[PDB]
């Protein structure tokens, strides 16, 4: 169709902006995860002894570990915000609608990019200098022990789709421009940008994955999977905040979490 | 006082 060339231009623009916004790309995470790097190997946290061992690079241990994730999530919100501002039309949206889209979208993007840092054995932590084993995460007291298992299963399935950074840039842009987020004031312009991003994604996958049958449909289904993951994420902070009252929360996270209560 | 707004406007 007449828009196909412009859809490749938009695809390239989002890929360039993604490289600009996200230091730790899938390509870098896979290189680290397969020792195809001249970086130093990452430290491996697999037990209580090895976590203390690696203390220098991060109450009750399970809480300290999950509280520790706040620094990475604050950096990720900043990166995602920079990326969102590069999406054509985004900065012209109602500023309150831009806040809403970031508030309801960031965790879905964090779990998406986390899949890039995961294999069936464990997850890259501390900007890629640490590897924390699935097994070690499985061993934390309930409910923490059960929490990451379904995240690892999502990742293995997501990673089996063999998406690259070019694919992911457009996928993430589609998720940001979700017109069904609670409290959006003007949904039409958001769905108009999303519709064009979906056309750009559909064409990206057809050209970049020509033998990957229904890859577009499978990717839309992953966006559904990511919303369930975020519901479970929020349900855990909710459960622990019933017993642990004095818990620290970075102001920026306080804003993202407000009203999900 | 929105921290997301401050990030959005920078
Ligand atoms: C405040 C908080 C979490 C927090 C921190 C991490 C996680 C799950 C998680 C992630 C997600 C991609 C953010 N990534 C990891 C890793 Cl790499 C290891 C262990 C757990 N992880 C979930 C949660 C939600 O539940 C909590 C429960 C607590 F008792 C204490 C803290 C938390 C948080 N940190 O970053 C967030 O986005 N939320």
């Amino acid at each position: 169709n007449p828009e196909s060339a412009d859809l490749r231009a938009l695809a390239k623009h989002l890929y360039d902006s993604y490289i600009k916004s996200f230091p730790l790309t899938k390509a870098k995470a896979r290189a680290i995860l397969t020792g195809k790097t001249t970086d130093k190997s990452p430290f491996v946290i697999y037990d209580m002894n090895s976590l203390m061992m690696g203390e220098d690079k991060i109450k009750e241990v399970a809480i300290r570990i999950f509280q520790g994730c706040q620094f990475r999530s604050v950096e990720a919100v900043q990166e995602i915000t920079e990326y969102a501002k590069s999406i054509p039309g985004f900065v012209n949206l109602d500023l309150n609608d831009q806040v809403t889209l970031l508030k309801y979208g960031v965790h879905e993007i964090i779990y998406t990019m986390l899949a890039s840092l995961m294999n069936k054995d464990g997850v890259l932590i501390s900007e890629g200098q640490g590897f924390m084993t699935r097994e070690f995460l499985k061993s934390l007291r309930k409910p923490f022990g059960d929490f990451m298992e379904p995240k690892f299963e999502f990742a293995v399935k997501f990673n089996a789709l063999e998406l690259d950074d070019s694919d992911l840039a457009i996928f993430i842009a589609v998720i940001i421009l979700s017109g069904d987020r609670p409290g959006l004031l003007n949904v039409k312009p958001i769905e108009d940008i999303q519709d064009n991003l979906l056309q750009a994604l559909e064409l990206q996958l057809k050209l970049n994955h020509p033998e990957s049958s229904q890859l577009f449909a499978k990717l839309l289904q992953k966006m559904t999977d990511l919303r369930q993951i975020v519901t479970e994420h929020v349900q855990l902070l909710q459960v622990i905040k019933k017993t642990e009252t004095d818990m620290s929360l970075h102001p920026l996270l306080q804003e993202i979490y407000k009203d999900l209560y | 006082p929105s921290l997301l707004k401050k990030l959005l406007l920078a």
